[PDB]
C-alpha cells in the first residue's frame, strides 16, 4: 500500500 | 466574527504539553476453538489467542452453561511458561508495530502448535488426543543446523512431525522427533551477493508482499499419499521467483555510520516484475519417518504458456483432500483473475540429461492439464482478497466452491460455483501453444450467495466462516452502513434473508468458531473504547437458517470513554458528484461565541482506506483530539476513492490520481464552513502521511486559495518511482497514461508551489525503502530550481513507519510548534 | 540605544533584490615567457597564457621599448582557432569552476603546446625553431583507439613526438607524429567494477588530491638514453596504488531518477591508505621511431623496507640531468618529511619466472640504495609546498638544492643545502633490512637564504624563480606584512638583503618569466579590483646582486571600483593570547546614529586560509557587502589557526579543533562592540561553509547566549567520518586524541545545542562526496532523539560545492530571508 | 580540505 505506520 | 488565537506556548513547554497527554497508554487475536469433548466437565471449548507488555499464547475456558444474572469475564490463562533484516522488513510489509509472537499454526488430529518467538522456531502441544493442561506449557526449541535465521515456518497438515521453513530464501524440513533436516530448495547461495544471485525458492517477492499482502511462497499439501513398502509422499507447492532482470535500488543503511547502501530489488513502475513460476517438491519417507529421498519437479511446458498471460500469483494453496492444488491469478494490468486448479501430474522431475527430460514428457498424459475454474474481469481492478471455500468433492467430474467477486454487481459479493473439470481439447502431444479458451471450463451453476448496493469483507483478515453441515455461510459486511462492519449470515444453497447477528451502533470484527456454534467480536463506537466479548449461537428445532445470538462471556472489558478525549461528530453531505461523502469533525474545545478558529484538515482518502466510520478514534488518532482542545477545528473526509463504498466509487479516480481529491476536501470543508461559523477558512492547514502527504502537496499546488499551510509526509512526489503492484493497478503502465502520471507527479510542476514561504513542510523517513526519499530529494531539487521555498525535516532512524518512540515524539512535537507558528497563533497571522 | 530593524521583504521581493544586485558581473594565469631572438624585429619577448565564456590560450607581444609617457595595454591574440565523472571529480578536487582549458603543457626546443579541452587531446606548434605565428592556429587533435576519456596528458621533454596520458588508471603513450599508441600498464580492468578492481596506474588517490593538492601520479624523465643501435630509452616513472584495503563508501548519485549511489574509496581518519609503490615503465625506441619494447620494472626490494616507514608520497620528480629520479615523502602522522633520491639502477625487471628474478637482483649492486638527501621533524605538521629545486651537478659526489622549510624556526623559509652522496652501509647481499639511519646522507651544508617573523608562499603556484647566471632567487612572502603577498629576491650565494619588487598597498600573486628578466603581477587592495601588470627586471651595471623594476606594460585593467559597493575595514586587536589577531568590519550603510544593528559574523577560521587580507573582497564575497546594504553589520575574524601567521599560530587547534576558535571570534566580536556601539550583542547571527558551518555549530553548542542565529553549511559534524591525510595531520589518529575529538565531534554533543527552534539552519549538498551528507544526517539523527529542533536545506545538484546557478540563488534567498525572518527584521525580535 | 567551492 501507499500507508505509513505511527501508532500514538 | 472576530479569528481566534491559539496560546503561543515554546518547544520545551510543548513537549511539556505532549509528554503529559501521553502519559497514559493492543487487543486479543488469532482465536481458535478447541472442543473439549467432556461428558463430565464444566466446559464444552477452549479457545486459544494471542495477547499482549509482550505478546503471547493464551486460552481460556469457554464453560456449557452460565449464569445469566451476572457478566461472566473469562479469565487468562497463559499457555506458555517464560532484530534480524528478514524480520524487520517483514514487520513493515505486514505492517505490524508490536513485539512478539504474530501468529501461530496449530494441527488438529495432534494438538500440535508450532511458532516463531524472536530468532527460534518453537511448539507445544495441548488440545489433542493428549489432553489439556492446567499450567503454562515450555516451549520446545525447533533445532537447526542452519546459520541465519529461519522464516515463515509451517506445520505439514499431513504429519504433524515435519515442519518446512525457509533459511537464506530456500526451502528446508526439520522434523520436529527424527530432528532430520533437509534442504529442499539448492536455488540461492547465501554468501554470493544480491547483485549476481537473485534467485529464491518458497518466498514472496517484496511486491507481493507489499501490494497483494501475500507473506509467503509455498503451502503444504494437506494429504499424504501411501507407499507400497509403507512409508509416505509428502508434497510442498513452491514459487520459485527470478529477479535477475528486475531493477536495484539503493537504499540507505540504517547504520548511518558505514554511510553505505542497501541494494534490494524493486520493480519500478512500467518495469519488469521477477520471473515467477510453480514448482513441486514430492518428499519421500520410509515408515520409520526418515527420508528416502527428495524428487524436486517443475512444470511441463513454461510458466509462460500453461498459465498465459498471468503475471502474478495473487495466491495459492490446495483442494481439502490434496487432489489438486489450486491458484488464483491476475494479469499484469490486474483487470483479468483466473482461479486455476493444477493436478500434481502437471510436474515432472527436474533433468539434466536431455532424452531423459524427452522420455518423462511423454509419460505425462494430454489429458492432464491446468484446469482454469474461474474468470473474470471488469474495466477498473481486481481487488483480491483472502476468501475462497472449496466444498469436498462430490462428483469427481466438479468442484463445488464459494469466491466473492466485485465484478458482477460493481459491489462485492459471495457466489457458489460448481465448475465441470472438461477434458481440455489442447493435446500436447501434438507439439503447440494452447488457444486462448483450451484450458477454460465450464461454468454448471453460479448462484449469488449475497446481492445488494453493499459489500462483503475479504481483505485484512475478514473471510467466512463456512457452515458444510447446515449449509450456511458467515461473512462480514457493509450492509446495514458503510461506517458499521457487522457479521451476517445466510444459506448458500436457498439464498434469501441475511440475518445480521452483531448488534447495531458498533463495528465489529468476528471470529466465528471453526464449529459454527460460537463467535468473537472486537466491537467499539466513536465514544467508547473496544470491548472483546464472545457470544453464542442458536438453531431453533423448526428452522436451521434462522441463526440466534446471545451473549456468552466477555474476553477483554473496555477501559471505558477516555478522559479528556471528546471524540468527533460523523457528518455527511450531498456531493456535486451524486454520493453521500461521509465526513468527521473535531469542534474545538470550549467553543467561544463569536469566534472563528483556524482549521487543520487531515486526510489520506487514498485506495483501500476508510478513516470516516464508526469506530474509537482515541488510540491512533488521539492527537487530532488534542489538536482540537488547543483550538483548531480539526476535519477529516473519505473522497473518491475511499474503500468500503463499491468498486464504481473507488475507480473514480483510476488513470486519475491527485486530481478529483481536493475537489471533496474543499467541498465537505465549505458544505462546514456554511453551517459552522466558527470554521475560519481563510486559515486552513492539510497534513497526512503517503498518499496524505501526496494530496496534502496537491492541496498547496492545486489550491493555495483554500489551504495556507501544507505538511507532506513520505510523499509520492513521482509515479514513475513507485512500483508495479499499485501504480499499475490504479493507473496503468507510464505509455498507457502519459497524462494522468504527469498530472498526478507534483514533483513535475514544482513551479505550481507557492512563492510564499512557511506554507510547505515536507517529512520524511530517511531509510524508506517503500515510498523512496528520493520523492522528496528530487521534489526539492525542482522546487530548487523553480525558485520555490520549503521547510525539510528528515526522521534520519525511520522508513515507511515511525517504530524508535524518540522520532515519534519529535513529529508531534514540530508538526504541532510548525501549526501554531504558521496557522493557529497571533504571530502567524502576523508574518503574512 | 534604540534598536534598528531591517525591511522586511517576502521571498519574490528578495529574489528581485538579489537578481538585481548580481546584474552586472575572470583574471588571466599560466603565463610563459619566449624570446623572439629577432635582432631586426621590435618585440624581445611573446608571452602566452590562459585566459577568458569558454577559457583559451591568448598571446601578446612584449616590445623591447615603450614610450614611457603613455601606458601599454597589451593586446591579447587568440593562439587558437575555435563532462564525464572523471573530469567532474577532478574539477571539485582541483577547486576550478571555470570552463576551459584548465592548463597546458610546453616543450622549450620544439614550441609544442599539448593541452586536454573537453574529451580531446590537442597539440599545436609556436615559438620553437619553427617561426612565431602572425594568426589563430588550428588545434590538432591527438587521434585514439582508446573508448573513454584521456585524463592528465604530458610531453615528453626528452622528445615532443612522443606524449603519454592516463586511461581508465592506466599510462598509455601516444605519438603525436608517428600515430603509434601503447599501453604501458594493465593494472586495472575498465569492465571490472569498483569493489573487485581497485589497482591503478599514473594516478593520485582521492587524498592526494583533496589534501596534499597533487593531481598526477607518473612523472617522464627528462632525458633519453641512447642505444647502441641508433636508438633511445624513454623512461617514465610512477605511483602505483592498490586500494583494495581502503575502505568503500557509497556517495549519492547525481541521476536523482535512477536512485542509486555510486561507490568510491574514502580512507577515513584511522582506517588504511591505499597501500603504494614506485615503478619504472623503460621504453625502447628504435632510430626510426617505433616502439621495440617496453619493461614495465619494480623496485628491487618492497617499499615498505626501502622507504620506511613512509605513508604518504606527497611530491616526486626527476633531476634536470635525469640521473636520479626524485621524491618528497611523508610518515603517516604527517611530522617527518623526507627529501629521497631513486636511481633508475633500483628497478629491476617484474619477472614471474622466481630462476630469473633471483638472478636479476642480485646483479644490481648493494652499493645502489635510496640516498635521503634532506628529513626534518616538527612537533606541529609538515605543510606540503611546490617549492624544491635542484642545481646542475657541479661534483658528481654531491646535489645542491634548494627547499622550504618551518621546522628550522617556527617560520617557512629557503635553505640551500648541499647534500653527499654516500655510499651506504646496507648491504642487501648480506641478507637483512636497513638499520634506521642507513639511507640518510650527511648534510655538507645547510644555508639559510631567508629568516625572520614572516613566511616564503609555496603553495597554489606561489614558488620560487631562480637566476643561476645571477645566483639569485626570487620568492613570494609576507616580510612586509601578512595582510600583503610581495615578490621579494635574494641572493642565495652570500646572504643578507631582501629586495621587494611589487609596491605596497596591494597583495600580489606573480609568475617570473623563466629568464629572469620581466615579472607580471595579479594585484589588488580591499578598494581596488584586481589588475594583472608587467614590469621589467633590471639591474644596475655595478652590481647584478641588486635588482629593480619599470611599468613595462597592462595586461588587464581593472573595472574600476565597483559602484554601489562598500569595502570593509581591516581591523586588528592585540589579543588574550598575545597574537594581533585581524578582522574586517562591514558598517551598515547609511548609519542612522543613536542606533544598534544586527550583526551577522561571516566565518571559516580553519586551517590553510586567511580571511582577512588587503585584497578586494567584492567578487567571491560580493553578498557581504549586500548583507552590510540591508542593515547588517559583518564581521569575519581570522582567528588562531588561520595561515599566513607562522606556524606555532597555525598550531595552536592541534588535537584542539573546535575548541579554541570560537573564543576569538567571541572576543574580537567584543572588542568591536566596545569601539562601535552601532553592533547589538541581543541579535548576533553566525555563518560559514565547511570549516566555516563546523564553527558555526560551535558557536551555538557553545556559545547560546552570544549567537541569536547560527546557519551551518557542509559542517563537520563528526571527525571519525573524514579523510586520514586531514584528520590525522591536525587532530591525529583517533586511539591517541579519543577527547579532542568528542570535544570536537558537534555530532557528539547534542544533547549541548538550543531547545529553542529559529536558531540552527543546516545547508548540505546532497551529491558532497568530500564532507559526505551523512555528517548532516547524523546529527539530525541526534538532534530528533536529543529532542532538540533543526531547520533543515539540501541541494539535490550540489556536492561540495554550489555549481547550478539556480541552486546558488535559491541559497543566498534562503539566508537573506532566513536572517530577516530569524535575526534582522522586527518581527524576528518579537518572535522570541 | 574543508573547504567549499561557491563563486556569486
Amino acid at each position: 500500500s501507499l500507508r505509513f505506520l505511527y501508532e500514538g | 466574527l472576530e479569528p481566534f488565537y491559539v496560546e503561543r506556548y515554546s518547544w520545551s513547554q510543548l513537549k511539556k504539553l505532549l509528554a503529559d497527554t501521553r502519559k497514559y497508554h493492543k487487543a486479543p487475536h488469532d482465536f481458535m476453538f478447541v472442543k473439549r469433548n467432556d461428558p463430565d466437565g464444566p466446559h464444552s471449548d477452549r479457545i486459544y489467542y494471542l495477547a499482549m507488555r509482550e505478546n503471547t499464547l493464551f486460552y481460556s475456558e469457554i464453560p456449557k452453561t452460565i449464569n445469566r444474572a451476572a457478566v461472566l469475564m473469562l479469565s487468562w490463562k497463559p499457555l506458555l511458561d517464560l532484530y534480524s533484516r528478514e524480520e524487520e522488513l517483514l514487520r513493515e510489509r505486514k505492517r505490524i508495530g508490536t513485539v512478539g509472537i504474530a501468529s501461530y499454526d496449530y494441527h488438529q488430529g495432534s494438538g500440535t502448535f508450532l511458532f516463531q518467538a524472536g530468532s527460534g522456531i518453537y511448539h507445544v502441544k495441548d488440545g489433542g488426543p493428549q489432553g489439556f493442561t492446567q499450567q503454562p506449557l515450555r516451549p520446545n526449541l525447533v533445532e537447526t543446523s542452519c546459520p541465519n535465521i529461519r522464516m515463515d515456518p509451517k506445520l505439514c497438515p499431513a504429519d504433524p512431525d515435519w515442519i518446512a521453513f525457509i533459511h537464506s530464501n530456500d526451502i528446508w524440513i526439520s522434523n520436529i522427533v527424527t530432528r532430520e533436516e533437509r534442504r529442499l530448495t539448492y536455488v540461492h547461495n547465501e554468501l554470493a551477493n544480491m547483485e549476481e544471485d537473485a534467485r529464491s525458492a518458497g518466498v514472496a517477492t517484496f511486491v507481493l508482499q507489499e501490494e497483494f499482502d501475500r507473506y509467503s511462497g509455498y503451502w503444504w499439501c494437506p494429504k499424504a499419499e501411501t507407499t507400497p513398502s509403507g512409508g509416505k509422499i509428502l508434497r510442498i507447492l513452491y514459487e520459485e521467483n527470478d529477479e535477475s532482470e528486475v531493477e536495484i535500488i539503493h537504499v540507505t543503511s540504517p547504520m548511518l555510520e558505514t554511510r553505505r547502501a542497501d541494494s534490494f530489488r524493486y520493480p519500478k513502475t512500467g518495469t519488469a516484475n521477477p520471473k515467477v513460476t510453480f514448482k513441486m517438491s514430492e518428499i519421500m519417507i520410509d515408515a520409520e519417518g526418515r527420508i528416502i529421498d527428495v524428487i524436486d519437479k517443475e512444470l511441463i511446458q513454461p510458466f509462460e504458456i500453461l498459465f498465459e498471460g498471468v503475471e502474478y500469483i495473487a495466491r495459492a494453496g490446495w483442494t481439502p483432500e490434496g487432489k489438486y492444488a489450486w491458484s488464483i491469478l491476475l494479469d499484469r494490468s490486474q483487470t483479468r483473475l483466473q482461479i486455476v486448479l493444477i493436478s500434481p501430474e502437471l510436474f515432472i522431475p527436474v533433468e539434466d540429461d536431455v532424452m531423459e527430460r524427452q522420455r518423462l514428457i511423454e509419460s505425462v498424459p494430454d489429458s492432464v492439464t491446468p484446469l482454469i475454474i474461474y474468470e473474470e474481469t471488469t474495466d477498473i481492478w481486481i481487488n483480491i482478497h483472502d476468501i475462497f471455500h472449496v466444498f469436498p468433492q462430490s462428483h469427481e467430474e466438479e468442484i463445488e466452491f464459494i469466491f466473492a467477486s466485485e465484478c458482477k454487481t460493481g459491489f462485492r459479493h459471495l457466489y457458489k460455483i460448481t465448475s465441470i473439470l472438461k477434458e481440455s481439447k489442447y493435446k500436447r502431444s501434438s507439439g503447440g501453444l494452447p488457444a486462448p479458451s483450451d484450458f477454460k471450463c465450464p461454468i454448471k451453476e453460479e448462484i449469488a450467495i449475497t446481492s445488494g448496493e453493499w459489500e462483503v469483507l475479504g481483505r485484512h483478515g475478514s473471510n467466512i466462516q463456512v457452515d458444510e453441515v447446515r449449509r450456511l455461510v458467515y461473512f462480514e459486511g457493509t450492509k446495514d452502513s458503510p461506517l458499521e462492519h457487522h457479521l451476517y449470515v445466510v444459506s448458500y444453497v436457498n439464498p434469501g434473508e441475511v440475518t445480521r447477528l452483531t448488534d447495531r451502533g458498533y463495528s465489529h470484527s468476528c471470529c466465528i468458531s471453526q464449529h459454527c456454534d460460537f463467535f468473537i467480536s472486537k466491537y467499539s463506537n466513536q465514544k467508547n473504547p473496544h470491548c472483546v466479548s464472545l457470544y453464542k449461537l442458536s438453531s431453533p428445532e423448526d428452522d436451521p437458517t434462522c441463526k440466534t445470538k446471545e451473549f456468552w462471556a466477555t474476553i477483554l472489558d473496555s477501559a471505558g470513554p477516555l478522559p479528556d478525549y471528546t471524540p468527533p461528530e460523523i457528518f455527511s453531505f450531498e456531493s456535486t458528484t451524486g454520493f453521500t461523502l461521509y465526513g468527521m469533525l473535531y469542534k474545538p474545545h470550549d467553543l467561544q461565541p463569536g469566534k472563528k478558529y483556524p482549521t487543520v484538515l487531515f486526510i489520506y482518502g487514498g485506495p483501500q482506506v476508510q478513516l470516516v466510520n464508526n469506530r474509537f478514534k482515541g488510540v491512533k488518532y488521539f492527537r487530532l483530539n488534542t489538536l482540537a482542545s488547543l483550538g483548531y477545528v480539526v476535519v477529516v473526509i473519505d473522497n473518491r476513492g475511499s474503500c468500503h463504498r463499491g468498486l464504481k466509487f473507488e475507480g473514480a479516480f483510476k488513470y486519475k490520481m491527485g486530481q478529483i481529491e481536493i475537489d471533496d476536501q474543499v467541498e465537505g470543508l465549505q458544505y462546514l464552513a456554511s453551517r459552522y461559523d466558527f470554521i475560519d477558512l481563510d486559515r486552513v492547514g492539510i497534513h497526512g502521511w503517503s498518499y496524505g502527504g501526496y494530496l496534502s502537496l496537491m492541496a498547496l499546488m492545486q489550491r493555495s486559495d483554500i489551504f495556507r499551510v501544507a505538511i507532506a509526509g513520505a510523499p509520492v512526489t513521482l509515479w514513475i518511482f513507485y512500483d508495479t503492484g499499485y501504480t499499475e493497478r490504479y493507473m496503468g503502465h507510464p505509455d498507457q497514461n502519459e497524462q494522468g502520471y504527469y498530472l498526478g507527479s507534483v514533483a513535475m510542476q514544482a513551479e505550481k508551489f507557492p512563492s510564499e514561504p512557511n506554507r510547505l513542510l515536507l517529512l520524511h523517513g530517511f531509510l524508506d525503502e517503500n515510498v523512496h526519499f528520493a520523492h522528496t530529494s528530487i521534489l526539492l531539487s525542482f522546487l530548487v530550481r523553480a525558485g520555490k521555498p520549503y521547510d525539510l525535516q528528515i526522521y534520519p532512524q525511520e522508513r515507511h513507519s515511525i517504530r524508535v518512540p524518540e522520532s515519534g515524539e519529535h513529529y508531534e512535537l514540530h508538526l504541532l510548534h510548525y501549526l501554531q507558528e504558521n496557522l493557529g497563533s497571533r504571530i502567524a497571522a502576523l508574518k503574512v
